[PDB]
C-alpha cells in the first residue's frame, strides 16, 4: 500500500535525482537512463589535512 | 607552529567558514573566519548545483513495446531510436559533471590567492612577508589591529613612524 | 549574547550588546509552534493584521500593540540566541 | 604577529573525476545518480494497480473460468502481468490484431 | 508547507530524529534545529545548508551533535551521542534563508518530537 | 574628480572605445581611448558569437503527419521520437549560452586588468600608486608623456634624476 | 643574445621538455630544461585526450533497409530519425573540440607565466629585472648558483652582503 | 550586392531612414552612412558593427544622430531628432569593414535616398 | 585634419601626416561613388596612386575625383573640378 | 602483450622499420627504441608518446634518427637516414611508460628485426 | 655516466656516479628478447652506490635511468 512517483519492474523508486541507472523502463515521472556506473559533483576544495 | 596553509595544505581547527585568517597574537591565539568571501563562495556553488539539476522535466513514457513475427522492422527500428537515445544522454551527462568539477575547482582555488592579495595590498609595507604564506608585523598592536586588517580600516600614516 | 526581558501593550527586550536593527519577534499560543511576527524592528512582516509593530535600533526596541500567550525577542547580528519568555 | 591565511580541510574521504586528474579526494560531494529499489510494488498515484495473476489480457477479456476475472474491478492506474502466463485462451484461436487491444487498454479510466 | 517528522522517540538512557520536506521541492534552504527546554527559553544547536553539505554548530554543542543531510529523500537528521538525563526537550525543525547563511531568521517551524 | 574606475565601476563619458584611460594633466584634462585592445576584444567577440550562429545549417523538410484509427503503435512511436528531440534541442542551447555568458564576462573583466599591469610595468618607480585604481606622478612634464605612455616609449633613466 | 622567452615567441634550440631555462654563465653556456613542470603539463594532457577519446562505445548495426511502394510512411519516418541523429552528433562533436583547443592553450601559457612567477619570488632583492621575460645577476658565482636556483634551495642571507 | 533601403521619406519639418542588407548574410561586417550635401564635400555620420552592437558617432554629430542595429532582419537606421532646414541631403548605405573598425575605407554603396 | 584638391595627373594635398593611408573615389554624376584604389578589383589598371607621408599622385572616366583619408577618423576633401 | 614488427628489412647502403601495437590502447604508454649491437652493449635511440607526440633524442642520435609516431593504426616508425657500415644491429620495440617520462625502465620487448 | 660489470651466484655493478635507488636487472637467454627480473633493488639489494644482485643461464644486464638511459657490460656467465 506504499505510494511512489514512479515505479520500474523490479520495485518502486523513492529518489529525485536527475539520473538513474537501475532500468530503462519505467512509468511515471523519473529520470532517464545512464550506463555509467558512478558519477558524482564536488562543491568543496582540496583536502590536504597537511 | 600557526604555517599559512594556503599552499601547503588546509587547517583542521577552523570549523565555520572555508577561507579565514589566523588573528594570532599576544594573549589572544584562535582562528577566525572570513565574514564575506565565504557567503559568495555559497552562493555560486547554490546557483550552479541549482542550475544543474533543476533544467529537465519528464513525462509519462518509457521503452517498450509488443510486437508479434510479422513486425520485424518496426521492432528494429524502436531498437535503433532507444538506442540512439540512451548513447545521447550518457555522452552528454558524463561531459558535463566532467567539465564542471574542474571549473569549481579552479574557481575555489583562486578566490584565496584573491583575498591573500587584498591583504597584502592593504598592508603596503610594514609586513615583512616570510613567503611561507603569511607576514609578520614589525609595530605591536593589540586585537583591535586585527580587527581593523580584517574590516579594512588599517592605514599607513598612523602607524608609519613605528615601522621604520 | 545575553537578553533581558520587560516584566497599548508595550514590550521591550534589553541587548547588553551593540545589536542595530538586528532583531525579530516570535509570538506563540501555549501548545503550538512560534509563528514569526515582525524582523528588522522595522519592516513589517506577512501575516499581520497591523495591530502591533516595533521601533528603535542599536538599543532596546519597543514592541507596540488572540493576542495572548509568550513572546520571544531573537537576535541575529552574532550567530542566534534566544531571550527570556514573556509573562502576559 | 602574524595573520595567516588558510582553508577548512577534514578528514572527509570522498573520491570525485575532473578532466585533468583522476580519483582526487574532497571535502563535501552531492551525488547525481542513485541505485536503490524499494523492491516491491506501490501506489502510482490514483486508486491501485490491477492483479493479473496466472491470467492475462486476452483472458480477462473472454472471462476464461479458471481465471475468474478479478473478482471486481472498477478502476485502475497500470496494469500487472506475470511475464510467463498460462491461462490464455482456452478454445484454440486466433486473436485478430490482439497487439493493438493492449495499446487500447493500457490507458483508460 | 509543513515540514513533517519522525514520531515519539521515547528510549533508554544514541538517538536519530527525522525531518522531511512536504509541498515544496528541496531548494535553497538552511534548515536549522531549535531545542525546547520544558521551562526554559529556547536554545540554538545548529544549522546546515544540505544541498552542499556545509554544516555548523553552536558553540557548546559542537563535541555532541552532529547535524548531517541526505539529498536524495530530502531530509536532515541528528546524531545526537552520549545522552543525558538533562536533555529532555522537544526538537523542532526550522526553516531559514540561505542567501544569508551568517544572519537567518526562522520562518517555519515543524510539529514536535519528543526525547527523553 | 577623475576617480579610477576599474575596480569601482565604468565612467558615462567614455563612448570611443570600451577600454580607455584619463589623461588629466595641466589644461589637458579630456577622456581617450586605447585603441589596440579594444579591436582585439572586437575580434575575439565577433568569432565568439559567429561561431555560435553560423555552424548549424537548414533545409527543407516537414514534420505533420496524420494516422487513422489503427496502427497507433506508429502514432506512439512518432510523438516518443518528436518528444526526444524536443527534449534534446533546447537542453544543449540553455548550457550553451549559461556557459557563454560566464566565459564572455570572464575574459572581458581580465582584459582590464592585464592593460592595468602593463601600464604598470613600464612605470617602475616614478609613479606614487595611490592603490584606488591609478597613479599620480611624482615629475611633471606636459601631454607628450600622456602620449609616450600609450605609445610605449617611455623611459626610465631620463627622468629618474627629476624623480629623486 | 640570450633573448627573453615568453613574452616573444620561444625559442628553437630546445628539445626535450617543452618549458625550459638558460643557464647562461662564465664559460657555462648552453640550455637547458625543467624536470618538474612538463611532467605535469604531459599528465594532463595525456589525460584530457583519453578522457576525450574513450569515452564513447559502438555496436553492431545494419543502417541500409528498404521498403516497397506501398509504405512510404514508414521511410518518411526511417529518414527523419537518421537525419536528426546524423545533425546532433556534428553539433556536439564540434563545440567540444572548438572548447578544448582554447582551454587547452590557456592552460599552457598559464603554466609558463606561473613558473616565472615562482622563480622570481626565490629571488628576493639580487635580481635586477631587464623586464622583458628574466633577470641579471648581481653577485658572481658558478653553476652551483644555477644549479640552486632550478633545485629551489637558494638562500638570500648568506649572499646578502656582496649585492649591496 | 547593392544594399537595398526604403525609399523617399519626405517629411515637413523626426526621421527614420532604413537600410536591408540583401544578397549577403550579415556577418562580418560594419555599416557605415555618408551624408551627401547638396553643393558641398561629403560628411561622416556614424559607424556600427551590428552583430556586437558597438556605435561610435562623429565629432559634431554626438548630441542628434543615434544610430541603431536589428540583427533579426539585418537592418539599420537613424533616430535622427531635430531636424533642420540645413540638412536636406541624399543619405547612402555604406559597408566597411570589422577588423579595422578604426581605419575604415567604403566599399559597397547604396542607391541613395532622399530627405528634405 | 583637411584635404585640399589639386585644380593625366591629380593629387590632393594634406596638411598633416597621413603616411600611406589614402583612397581615391571614382563616381559619375548622378550614381553612387566606387572604390578605385587604396589596389581594388574591377580595374584596367590605367590609373594608379603613388607617394606616401605628406604628398600623393593619382597617376592616369570622366567626372568628380574624391580623396579619402582614415588616419583619424573620416573626412572626405573638396572634389575635383574635372 | 605482444608488439608486432614489419619484418626483415636488409636493403643496399633511407630504412625504414616499423612498430604495430596489438592487445592493448596505444594512449598510455610510452615507447622506446634500443639497438642491440653484435658485439657491444645496448644503446638508447629515443622515444615516443603517442597522443601527445613529444619525441626526446639520445645525445648522439639527433643528428641522423628522427623517429616519430601514428595513432591512426598504433605504429611507431625511424626515419633513419644516412645509413653506413657500423650500424648493422637489431632493432627492437620496447616499452616504458608516460607518468615517468623522464625515469623510465623498458618492460616488453618485440621478436627482432635485422638491418644492415 | 658508466658502468663496468662484475668478472649461490653473486653480481654486482659498479657506478661512477651517484645513483640512488633508480636501476633495474635485466636477464636475457642467448637468442631472444630480454626480461625484466626486479627494479629498485634471486634478489637485490643496495642502493646510492654499486649495487649487489644474489640468486638461470645466459648473460645479465643492469640498467640505470637516471639521467637518460644507458646499459652496461654483459655478463659473461
Amino acid at each position: 500500500e506504499c505510494d511512489a512517483k514512479c515505479q520500474t519492474p523490479q520495485g518502486a523508486i523513492n529518489s529525485s535525482l536527475p539520473f538513474q541507472n537501475v532500468h530503462p523502463v519505467t512509468i511515471g515521472e523519473c529520470p532517464k537512463y545512464v550506463r555509467s556506473a558512478k558519477l558524482r559533483m564536488v562543491t568543496g576544495l582540496r583536502n590536504i589535512p597537511s | 607552529g600557526a604555517i599559512a596553509g594556503f599552499i601547503e595544505g588546509g587547517w583542521t581547527g577552523m570549523v565555520d567558514g572555508w577561507y579565514g585568517y589566523h588573528h594570532q597574537n599576544e594573549q589572544g591565539s584562535g582562528y577566525a573566519a572570513d565574514q564575506k568571501s565565504t557567503q559568495n563562495a555559497i552562493n555560486q556553488i547554490t546557483n550552479k548545483v541549482n542550475s544543474v539539476i533543476e533544467k529537465m522535466n519528464t513525462q509519462f513514457t518509457a521503452v517498450g513495446k509488443e510486437f508479434n513475427k510479422l513486425e520485424r522492422r518496426m521492432e528494429n527500428l524502436n531498437k535503433k531510436v532507444d538506442d540512439g537515445f540512451l548513447d545521447i544522454w550518457t555522452y552528454n551527462a558524463e561531459l558535463l559533471v566532467l567539465l564542471e568539477n574542474e571549473r569549481t575547482l579552479d574557481f575555489h582555488d583562486s578566490n584565496v590567492k584573491n583575498l591573500y592579495e587584498k591583504v597584502k595590498s592593504q598592508l603596503k609595507n610594514n609586513a615583512k612577508e616570510i613567503g611561507n604564506g603569511c607576514f609578520e608585523f614589525y609595530h605591536k598592536c593589540n586585537n583591535e589591529c586585527m580587527e581593523s586588517v580584517k574590516n579594512g580600516t588599517y592605514d599607513y600614516p598612523k602607524y608609519s613612524e613605528e615601522s621604520k | 549574547i545575553v537578553m533581558t526581558q520587560s516584566p497599548r501593550a508595550t514590550l521591550s527586550c534589553r541587548a547588553s550588546q551593540s545589536v542595530s536593527s538586528y532583531l525579530a519577534w516570535y509570538q506563540q499560543k501555549p501548545g503550538q509552534a512560534p509563528r514569526l511576527l515582525v524582523y528588522g524592528a522595522s519592516t513589517r512582516a506577512t501575516g499581520i493584521p497591523d495591530r502591533f509593530s516595533g521601533s528603535g535600533s542599536g538599543t532596546e526596541f519597543t514592541l507596540t500593540i488572540e493576542d495572548v500567550g509568550v513572546f520571544f525577542c531573537q537576535q541575529y547580528n552574532i550567530w542566534v540566541t534566544f531571550g527570556g519568555g514573556t509573562k502576559v | 604577529d602574524t595573520i595567516c591565511i588558510g582553508y577548512h580541510a577534514n578528514n572527509s574521504t570522498d573520491t570525485v573525476d575532473t578532466v585533468l586528474e583522476k580519483n582526487v579526494t574532497v571535502t563535501h560531494s552531492v551525488n547525481l545518480l542513485e541505485d536503490s529499489h524499494n523492491g516491491k510494488l506501490c501506489l502510482l498515484k490514483g486508486i491501485a494497480p490491477l492483479q493479473l495473476g496466472n491470467c492475462s489480457v486476452a483472458g480477462w477479456i473472454l472471462g476464461n473460468p479458471e481465471c475468474e476475472l478479478l473478482i471486481s474491478k472498477e478502476s485502475w492506474s497500470y496494469i500487472v502481468e506475470t511475464p510467463n502466463p498460462e491461462n490464455g485462451t482456452c478454445y484454440p484461436g486466433y486473436f485478430a490484431d490482439y497487439e493493438e487491444l493492449r495499446e487500447q487498454l493500457s490507458s483508460v479510466s | 508547507v509543513q515540514l513533517v517528522q519522525s514520531g515519539a522517540e521515547v528510549k533508554k538512557p544514541s538517538v536519530k530524529v527525522s525531518c522531511k520536506a512536504s509541498g515544496f521541492t528541496f531548494g535553497r534552504d538552511s534548515i536549522s534545529w531549535v531545542r525546547q527546554a520544558p521551562g526554559q527559553g529556547l536554545e540554538w544547536m545548529g544549522v546546515i545548508i544540505p544541498l552542499v553539505g556545509i554544516t555548523n554548530y553552536a558553540e557548546k554543542f559542537q563535541g555532541r551533535v552532529t547535524i548531517t543531510a541526505d539529498t536524495s529523500t530530502n531530509t536532515a537528521y541528528m546524531d545526537l551521542s552520549s545522552l543525558r538525563s538533562e536533555d529532555t526537550a522537544v526538537y523542532y525543525c526550522a526553516r531559514g534563508d540561505s542567501t544569508s547563511f551568517y544572519h537567518n531568521w526562522f520562518d517555519v517551524w515543524g510539529p514536535g518530537v519528543l526525547v527523553t
